[PDB]
């Protein structure tokens, strides 16, 4: 999840948010030295008194600041690009889930084998437990194998939802009619916390998501007490 | 088949459709539809700017090409010169 | 393509009036033959309540709500099916 | 049919002030005396029906 | 006094009465949709067409009466007039890629199919290929019209415009008859959405292109147009043009593939 | 006279002046709205309502700085004043036409205001995705007045490209080619093309979504095989073209401040520019679903629109580094027009920046729905766009008014604002990396300190909103006529004097052709 | 686009015309601080001295001032000129607009 | 001395650091002992 006073990105929970995490340090470093540059530049042409007010010729130094962004364009293209056929391959997953969006909470369906299904709303702020998070618990967590490569298949059954989890760098529109596909691996146990992220009118805000991933027995032993 | 009644602009025309019409004909431009050309603009050999009062705009591409044009008022008098180029200029008021 | 046909020397009026009483008008005239030739109304398949067609999200602003605006009582079935 | 352009074009360079719109002769002004009424009183109705429409009706 | 050729317009009160006719069509179409009334929107459609009867009625002085289109003035006129039909270009690209997407992706729904299943497509042999040929034949007339007026022939060019406007009102009526006949409505799916929205708005800038035919009819009947300058026929005859080849793009398209 | 003269009008002077008026009150629309959002969010819990009212006041936000500030104010405003006066024309090509398009927008804003008024509002984003904004999700009137409000500011902004490219084309002094006129003129004809071809296919989706909600179609509703991803399409393939129309004629007026207030006859690289604004125009339109990055594309789809959308990168680059070579050996005046100017070139360059991350599909599935898309847009909007209307605003307000600002209070105002925006808008990247989502009126708690400084900062930005009203009043109540100004030679606007005669050019200036 | 030799001596050509009149002499001095350099003393000199033949004393102090101007932060190029100018000060009676009191802010 | 507004076409002086030679007098008329100014400096400036 967040927490206060964050700069950047939440720490990676998947091996694809670490690669965006390294692939957005790269890119950031170029933002900070381009923004830098012309800001440096700014004040030192608004620095001096000498004058040259004539025609100044411009073939030859446009030229170079047309190939230089070009190479630094495909400095950020290539890893970018690498990143988004890597998170596209084929994978093979373990298990399929599903989430429905709905105004204003999410269902999931896991019926690879039995059929269970069940709904998640947020805790109301007047319901949490002492050291539970404002907006962001359910009542009904996403368990989950830690570990193992699963499909999340995302629909909606009313108006646009998207689903994310930001530690795992997910976030897939919940579309109704239609069955979008993404693929989830934690490296590491724990909760992993997302919000709907398309707006989807009076509840938006209030519509959370959170993941619980354990030991593959863990979750066949709760799977089969959610029957 | 053929046959007329149709009117023609020498016929029909009227208003300022009509001036420019009858003066093009004539080989004269006083609404200003085409470029004047330039003469060597010399102080001998101005540009000669007509206009209808006292003082007009003159835009000087000074060079082919130029993308920037250089804007003033001509008056009535003794030639201008272009700030830039230094070309001249003479108003003919009528 | 040059079509088939020929002239020029020079398109004028003479020439576009061949077209369109010698090619244009005489186009249309067959079409309208063969058009008013296979009318004579095609049976009405049986009604199947198919839930993509015959859409209700919001009544209609005119008549009593459920009719479309050039709604033909011979071929066009309400949600319930054809009437009267 | 015969053509009368030449008296139109009199008419409508008549040297008398007038705009356009109004050049032809009382007729204009009752035309747009009634169109300028219809849209601004048109215009209030809407607003009236804006007024009516923002408020819940049982 | 100006020593340009341009057209310097009177003091107008039509583009307010335009804006306010704007204003009338909308609201009066939110109270038809949601407050049962159709008062507003008669309104609305009657200041309509009083502002556009006199705004045309006074380019037709300004101009025909008062000889205020140079050949300057013309030529702005040309290039108006063609960036206008470029904007319905484009607003009719947005419907055939709607239709586009929804025909070559069909959906569960439809059967997973095009056409969808209980769509029972007309046939484009019968009406739609007899309003293709009129509508092309209507282009050729016009054509005819207009080197008639260029060459002088007021009679033939009256004949030539009568007989295009002729063709405009046929397909109009043949078209109003296909829309009462079609066992498919507008509110069968994707298939008649895409259907009639898209037909339906050809249909009615045929009837604007037809009306614009009819104006240019009765100014010639008047003697407006001269053999040279007649810019209003050359907008309504590209307009015309337009909309034949709408036209065209819709039969291949919904009429023939679609079906 | 005065009905004549303001309803009537067929003057592109007065129909300018109309413009700037309306898109300043817009403006105070806009702010009085982006106020409430930030007070909503300034501390968390919830101070008005759920998010239905708080998405409505976003999304009439949006609508209001886009369609009734910007645009009027530098297509309608700047653009009707400069653009005749700096071709030497007489006026607008359809004089008449030009006075509708500006008397569709207070009809266009008055039913955006009716659709606040009416039921619920239209709490959809400025977007108006289905099935959210569809006729069950969103059932009443209000959506309908939102769609014929953008109906008609779309009808105003089709004819006023129509009347600007026409002028434009075909009303230049004869010896004048299209490479001899100013940058400005270029951009508005730019801008005007732009417009001419997304407005039509966004009126397209919009009736589509019209019908759905009014007539029975399904365009957009899968149980009849429509599709809401068809909407996203139309919609983003006309507002990605959108934002540029909203930045170009901000780069022409941008390109004329600097080089004026730099002392200098022309911009640095005239042809690179034209080149520029042409390539931004072009790419703008072939970019469109990096909206939609998380809505099941495919993968080549993806690389595609992130390759396309990274390369727009290039011609704006050319026009940054030809601002900075304009400044380059100036005489600089230190005015607050260049002030605004210069903090454009800065903070546009950082916005720009941020939607090169954004172009990165991959991390756009991280960054897509958060305050880090907010962040890149009020950076080249609300610093750069409006920094654009500001410095032209100053620049040209005593051609327009005859009369001069006072310089002190304009570089307080400068001051303040520079101040507020970047207070407000710096911290939301922390929040977009951080996760918190857009169209939110309430986030977790540990998103708290970064909006509490973002709702400080739009009050810096309201004190400064408020103190540019006063020295609009200050300047009109002490009538200091303008004397002298400097540079006429290329900045041929000025050349009638402050404020030119009503009409201009009733002679035509002489170029000849040599 | 020549060299720096072929520049000044145009310059210095430019000056020395005889009958140079009143607009050429403002066109000259107006143009050359368009560039990037401090004139050389020997193009000051042809300008000082047609404001000589024009009459005009006080276009020869301002000459003097924008040489100080163009020189910007480098503050020895101009105490330089003026030196190297001092023979032609003194033959012509032209004071430096120090000695004017015409460098006080 | 005075600028009138209704001067803008004219000719007119500006203080500028790049323009030193503006395209007007800042002062065009001539009192008695100007004129006579004027004329001494037709000779030696060294007399000035
Ligand atoms: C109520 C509306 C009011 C309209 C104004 C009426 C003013 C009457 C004043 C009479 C004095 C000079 O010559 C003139 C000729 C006028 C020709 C009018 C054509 C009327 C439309 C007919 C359309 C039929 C099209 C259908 C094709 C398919 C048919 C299917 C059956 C002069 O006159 C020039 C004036 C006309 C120029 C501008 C005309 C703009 C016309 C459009 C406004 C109306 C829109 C209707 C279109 C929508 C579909 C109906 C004198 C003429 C008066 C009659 C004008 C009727 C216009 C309608
Ligand atoms: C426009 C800066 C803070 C930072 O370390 O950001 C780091 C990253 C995330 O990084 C990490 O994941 C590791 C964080 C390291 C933690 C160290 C503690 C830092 C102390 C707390 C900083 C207080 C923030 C100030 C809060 C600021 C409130 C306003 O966040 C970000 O990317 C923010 C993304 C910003 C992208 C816009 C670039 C604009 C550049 C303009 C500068 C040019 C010249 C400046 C000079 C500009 C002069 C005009
Ligand atoms: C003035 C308005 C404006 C402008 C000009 C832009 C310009 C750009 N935008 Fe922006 N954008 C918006 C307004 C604007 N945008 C808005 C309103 C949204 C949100 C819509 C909504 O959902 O409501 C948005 C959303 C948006 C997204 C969608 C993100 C998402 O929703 O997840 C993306 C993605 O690619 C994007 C990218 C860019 C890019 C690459 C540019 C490029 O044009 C920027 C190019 C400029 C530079 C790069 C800086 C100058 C260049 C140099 C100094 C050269 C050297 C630089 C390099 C080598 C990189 N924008
Ligand atoms: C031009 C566009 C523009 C501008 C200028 C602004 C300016 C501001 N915006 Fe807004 N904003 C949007 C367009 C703009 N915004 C859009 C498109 C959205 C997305 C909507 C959606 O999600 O659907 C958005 C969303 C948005 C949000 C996110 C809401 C959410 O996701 O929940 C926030 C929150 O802080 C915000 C705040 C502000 C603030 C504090 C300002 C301030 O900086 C404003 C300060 C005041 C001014 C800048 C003055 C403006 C007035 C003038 C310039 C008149 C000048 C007068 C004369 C020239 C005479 N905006
Ligand atoms: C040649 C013969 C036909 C000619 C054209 C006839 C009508 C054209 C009217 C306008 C067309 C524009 C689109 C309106 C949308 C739908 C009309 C589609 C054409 C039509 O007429 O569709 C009819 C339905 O009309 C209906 O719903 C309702 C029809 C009336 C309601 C119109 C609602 C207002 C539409 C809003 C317009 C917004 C425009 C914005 C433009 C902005 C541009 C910048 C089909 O009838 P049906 O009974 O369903 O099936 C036949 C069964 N036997
Ligand atoms: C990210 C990409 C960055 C690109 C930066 C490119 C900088 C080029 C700078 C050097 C050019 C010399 C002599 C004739 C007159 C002078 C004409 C050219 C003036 C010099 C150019 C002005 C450059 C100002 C800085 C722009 C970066
Ligand atoms: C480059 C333009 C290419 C356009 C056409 C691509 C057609 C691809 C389908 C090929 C046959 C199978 C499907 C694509 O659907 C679709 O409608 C595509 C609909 C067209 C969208 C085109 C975008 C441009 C619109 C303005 C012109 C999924
Ligand atoms: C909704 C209801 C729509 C109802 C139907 C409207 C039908 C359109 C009628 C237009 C009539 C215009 C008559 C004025 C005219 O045609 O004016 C001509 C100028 O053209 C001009 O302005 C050309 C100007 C007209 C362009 C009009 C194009 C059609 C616009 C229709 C609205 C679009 C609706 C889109 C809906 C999606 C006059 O110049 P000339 O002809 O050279 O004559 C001069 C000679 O006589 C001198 O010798
Ligand atoms: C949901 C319902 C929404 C409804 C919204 C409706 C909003 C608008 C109400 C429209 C009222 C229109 C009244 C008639 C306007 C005629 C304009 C015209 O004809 O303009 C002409 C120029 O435009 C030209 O040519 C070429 C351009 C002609 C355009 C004609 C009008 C088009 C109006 C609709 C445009 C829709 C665009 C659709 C495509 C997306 C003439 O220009 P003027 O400056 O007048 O004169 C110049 C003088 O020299 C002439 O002698
Ligand atoms: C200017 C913006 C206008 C917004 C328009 C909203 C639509 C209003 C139409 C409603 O009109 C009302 O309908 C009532 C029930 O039928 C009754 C009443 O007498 C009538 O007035
Ligand atoms: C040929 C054309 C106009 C030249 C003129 O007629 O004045 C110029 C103007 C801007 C130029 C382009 C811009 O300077 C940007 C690019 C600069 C690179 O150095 C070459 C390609 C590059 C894409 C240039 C190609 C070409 O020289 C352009 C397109
Ligand atoms: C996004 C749009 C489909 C819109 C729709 O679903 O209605 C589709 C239609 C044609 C597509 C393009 C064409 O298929 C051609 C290219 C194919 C490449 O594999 C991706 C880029 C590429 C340039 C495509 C991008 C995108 O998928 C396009 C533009
Ligand atoms: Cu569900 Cu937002
Ligand atoms: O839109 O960027
Ligand atoms: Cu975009
Ligand atoms: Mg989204
Ligand atoms: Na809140
Ligand atoms: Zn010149």
């Amino acid at each position: 999840m967040a927490y206060p006073m964050q700069l950047g990105f939440q720490d990676a929970t998947s091996p694809i948010m670490e690669e965006l995490l390294h692939f957005h340090d790269h890119t950031l470093m170029i933002v900070f030295l381009i923004s830098s540059l012309v800001l440096y530049i700014i004040s030192l042409m608004l620095t001096t008194k000498l004058t040259h007010t004539s025609t100044m010729d411009a073939q030859e130094v446009e030229t170079i600041w047309t190939i230089l962004p070009a190479i630094i364009l495909i400095l950020i293209a290539l890893p970018s690009l690498r990143i988004l056929y890597m998170m596209d391959e084929i994978n093979n997953p373990s298990l399929t889930v599903k989430t429905m969006g709905h105004q204003w909470y999410w269902s999931y369906e896991y019926t690879d084998y039995e059929d269970l299904s069940f709904d998640s709303y947020m805790i109301p702020t007047s319901e949490l437990k002492p050291g539970e998070l404002r907006l962001l618990e359910v009542d009904n967590r996403v368990v989950l194998p830690m570990e193992m490569t699963i499909r999340m298949l995302v629909s909606s059954e009313d108006v646009l939802h998207s689903w994310a989890v930001p530690s795992l760098g997910l976030k897939t529109d919940a579309i109704p009619g239609r069955l979008n596909q993404t693929t989830l691996m934690s490296s590491r146990p724990g909760l992993y916390y997302g919000q709907c992220s398309e707006i989807c009118g009076s509840n938006h805000s209030f519509m959370p998501i959170v993941l619980e991933l354990v030991p593959l027995k863990y979750f066949e032993k709760w799977s089969a007490s959610m029957l | 088949a053929s046959g007329g009644g149709v009117p023609t602009d020498e016929e029909q025309a009227t208003g300022l459709e009509r001036e420019v019409m009858l003066a093009a004909r004539k080989g004269q431009d006083p609404y200003n539809i085409l470029a004047p050309k330039a003469t060597s603009g010399t102080k001998e050999d101005p540009n000669l700017v007509p206009s209808i009062t006292n003082k007009r705009i003159v835009g000087c591409i000074c060079e082919e090409d130029n993308s920037t044009v250089i804007w003033f008022w001509l008056h009535k008098g003794e030639a201008q010169r272009c700030p830039s180029c230094g070309t001249h200029y003479k108003l003919v008021p009528h | 393509a040059s079509a088939a046909k020929g002239d020029h020397g020079g398109t004028g009026a003479r020439t576009w009036r061949f077209l369109t009483f010698g090619l244009a008008l005489p186009s249309v005239a067959l079409c309208t033959l063969n058009s008013w030739l296979h009318s004579g109304h095609r049976e009405r398949p049986a009604f199947i309540p198919y839930h993509h067609l015959r859409i209700r999200t919001k009544p209609f602003s005119w008549g009593d709500g459920n009719h479309t605006f050039f709604h033909n009582p011979r071929v066009n079935p309400l949600p319930t099916g054809y009437e009267k | 049919f015969e053509n009368r352009v030449a008296e139109k074009q009199k008419l409508f360079q008549e040297d008398n002030g007038l705009p356009v719109h109004l050049k032809g002769g009382a007729t204009d002004n009752i035309l747009y005396r009634v169109t300028m009424t219809l849209c601004l009183g048109g215009t209030l109705y809407s607003l009236y029906c804006l007024g009516w429409a923002s408020f819940p009706h049982k | 006094h100006q020593t340009h050729a341009y057209h310097m317009v009177n003091p107008s009160p039509w583009p307010l009465t335009g804006a306010l006719s704007a204003l009338l069509m909308t609201s009066g179409l939110t109270m038809w949709f949601h407050f049962n009334s159709m008062t507003l929107l008669m309104i609305g459609l009657t200041t309509n067409m009083l502002t556009m009867y006199q705004w045309w009625r006074d380019v037709i002085r300004e101009s025909t009466f008062q000889g205020h289109h140079t050949p300057a003035v013309q030529k702005g006129l040309r290039y108006g007039m063609i960036l206008f039909i470029i904007s319905e270009v484009l607003f009719f690209t947005g419907f055939f890629w709607a239709f586009y997407h929804s025909s070559l992706a069909p959906t569960p729904e439809l059967g997973g199919c095009w056409p969808p299943t209980g769509i029972h497509p007309l046939n484009p042999l019968e009406v739609p290929l007899l309003n293709t040929s009129v509508l092309l034949a209507s282009g050729v007339s016009i054509t005819w019209a207009h080197h008639s007026l260029m060459e002088g022939d007021r009679k033939h060019m009256l004949q030539a415009l009568f007989i295009t406007i002729t063709l405009g009102v046929y397909f109009t009526l043949l078209q109003a008859s296909e829309y009462y006949e079609a066992p498919f409505t507008i509110s069968d799916g994707v298939y008649g959405s895409t259907f009639f929205v898209a037909t339906g708005f050809h249909g009615l800038h045929v009837i604007i292109g037809s009306t614009f035919l009819i104006v240019c009819f009765f100014r010639q009947l008047k003697f407006h147009f001269t053999s040279n300058h007649h810019f209003g026929f050359e907008a309504a005859a590209w307009y015309w043009h337009f909309v034949d080849v709408v036209w065209l793009f819709l039969y291949v398209s919904i009429y023939w593939w679609g079906s | 006279m005065f009905i004549n003269r303001w309803l009537f009008s067929t003057n592109h002077k007065d129909i300018g002046t109309l413009y700037l008026l309306f898109g300043a009150w817009a403006g105070m629309v806009g702010t009085a709205l982006s106020l409430l959002i930030r007070a909503e969010l300034g501390q968390p819990g919830t101070l008005l309502g759920d998010d239905q009212i708080y998405n409505v006041v976003v999304t009439a936000h949006a609508f209001v700085m886009i369609f009734f500030m910007v645009m009027p104010i530098m297509i309608g405003g700047f653009g009707n004043w400069l653009v005749p006066l700096m071709i030497g024309a007489p006026d607008m090509a359809f004089p008449r036409m030009n006075n509708m398009s500006f008397w569709l927008l207070p009809p266009s804003f008055l039913l955006l205001l009716a659709s606040s008024m009416v039921e619920a509002g239209a709490g959809t984003g400025w977007t108006v995705y289905p099935p959210l904004a569809g006729n069950l999700a969103h059932a009443g009137a209000s959506v309908d007045l939102t769609i014929f409000s953008l109906h008609l500011a779309g009808v105003s902004s089709i004819l006023g490209a129509i009347n600007f490219i026409t002028t434009i084309i075909n009303m230049k002094p004869p010896a004048m080619s299209q490479y001899q006129t100013p940058l400005f003129v270029w951009s508005v004809m730019i801008t005007a093309v732009l417009l001419l071809l997304s407005l039509p296919v966004l009126a397209a989706g919009i009736t589509m979504l019209l019908t759905d909600r009014n007539l029975n179609t399904t365009f957009f509703d899968p149980a009849g095989g429509g599709d809401p991803i068809l909407y996203q399409h139309l919609f983003w393939f006309f507002g990605h073209p959108e934002v540029y129309i909203l930045i170009l004629p901000g780069f022409g007026m941008i390109s004329h401040i600097v080089t004026y207030y730099s002392g200098k006859k022309e911009p640095f690289g005239y042809m690179g520019m034209v080149w520029a604004m042409m390539s931004i125009g072009f790419l703008g339109f072939i970019v469109w679903a990096h909206h939609m990055f998380t809505v099941g594309m495919d993968v080549d789809t993806r690389a595609y629109f992130t390759s396309a959308t990274m390369i727009i990168a290039i011609p704006t680059g050319v026009k940054v580094f030809s601002w900075l070579a304009t400044l380059h050996g100036g005489n600089i005046k230190w005015s607050p027009a260049m002030m605004w100017a210069l903090g454009f070139i800065f903070l546009f360059t950082v916005g720009g920046l941020t939607g090169i991350v954004l172009a990165n599909s991959s991390l756009d599935i991280v960054l897509h729905d958060t305050y880090y898309v907010v962040a890149h847009f009020h950076y080249v909007l609300s610093m750069g766009a409006v920094f654009a209307i500001m410095g032209g605003f100053v620049h040209w307000f005593p051609l327009f008014s005859g009369y001069t600002l006072n310089d002190t209070w304009a570089k307080i105002h400068f001051a303040i604002m520079f101040v507020g925006v970047n207070m407000t808008f710096f911290p939301q990247h922390f929040l977009g990396l951080s996760g918190m989502p857009r169209r939110y009126s309430d986030y977790p708690d540990a998103y708290t300190m970064w909006n509490t400084i973002s709702s400080m900062g739009s009050f810096i930005s309201l004190t400064a909103v408020m103190l540019m009203v006063f020295i609009i009043w200050e300047a009109f109540a002490s009538k200091r006529e303008v004397l002298t100004v400097d540079l006429t030679t290329t900045n041929l606007e000025w050349l009638n004097g402050c404020p030119p005669p009503y009409h201009t050019f009733e002679e035509p200036t002489y170029v000849n052709l040599k | 686009h020549e060299t720096d030799e072929e520049f000044d001596a145009r310059w210095v050509t430019y000056f020395n015309k005889p009958d140079i009149d009143a607009w050429e002499l403002r066109k000259g001095m107006n143009t050359l601080v368009g560039y990037d350099l401090v004139p050389e003393p020997k193009i000051i000199d042809a300008a000082l001295r047609a404001c000589r033949r024009l009459n005009d004393f006080a276009s020869a102090v301002r000459i003097l001032e924008v040489v100080k101007d163009k020189a910007g932060p480098h503050k020895e190029i101009y105490p330089y000129v003026i030196q190297e100018l001092r023979p032609t000060l003194n033959e012509l009676g032209i004071s430096t607009p120090e000695e004017l009191g015409l460098d006080k802010v | 001395s005075v600028v009138k507004s209704e001067d803008y076409a004219l000719p007119s002086y500006v203080d500028r650091r790049d323009y030193p030679l503006p395209d007007v007098a800042h002062v065009k008329n001539l009192s008695a002992s100007q004129k006579a100014l004027k004329e001494k400096e037709k000779a030696s400036w060294s007399s000035l």
